[PDB]
Order: C-alpha cells, then structure tokens, then sequence
C-alpha cells in the first residue's frame, strides 16, 4: 500500500508533466505563428520604406 | 541700305530657325531616355526591394 501511496505522488508528477508537455506544444505554435507575424512585420516594414 | 540690314535679318531668321527645331527636337531625343531609364530605375528600385 505504501508503493500504491509513492505512486500515487508520481502520478501526481506525471499529470504535472503532461500539463507542462502540452503547455511546451501550445507554446512552441505560438513561437511559429510569432515568425510569420514578424514576417508580416517586415513586408509592411518594407514597402512603406519603399514607398 | 534698309534692304542690307535685313540682309542681316535673314541669318537671324536663317540661325534662329536652325537654332529653334534642332534643339526642341533634339530635347525629345534627350527626352525620351529620361522616362526609358526612370522606368528601368523603378523596377531597378523595387529589385533589391523585393529581394
């Protein structure tokens, strides 16, 4: 029962890390999507220097 | 001796003529080429803009 209870604790560890895993996903996309706004940041950057 | 100073007149007219279409003409000449290489020179600005 003590092994079941130590377990329980890790369990409690892995629900820790599967939100943290699915927090890492949720922010890397973010991270993509901030690289192509900065793209968009940059072509609007571009033509009015062109303009 | 009024005929003789016309006689100077027709040069003035001769010259001036002369003086007058070659160079409008030629003015076009130049004239042409103004626009030829501006719009080489806008695609020539937006190349390396756009790369």
């Amino acid at each position: 029962a003590r092994l079941a209870d130590s377990s329980a604790q890790q369990k409690a560890v892995e629900r820790r890390a599967g939100d943290l895993n699915v927090a890492l996903e949720r922010a890397l996309d973010r991270i993509r999507a901030l690289e192509e706004e900065a793209d968009g940041l940059r072509q609007r950057h571009a033509g009015v220097d062109t303009a | 001796l009024i005929q003789a100073e016309e006689r100077e007149v027709s040069a003035r007219l001769a010259a001036a003529e002369t003086a007058l279409g070659e160079s409008d003409a030629r003015r076009q000449t130049q004239d042409a080429a103004l626009e030829d290489n501006a719009l080489e020179i806008d695609r020539l600005r937006n190349a390396l803009l756009q790369s």
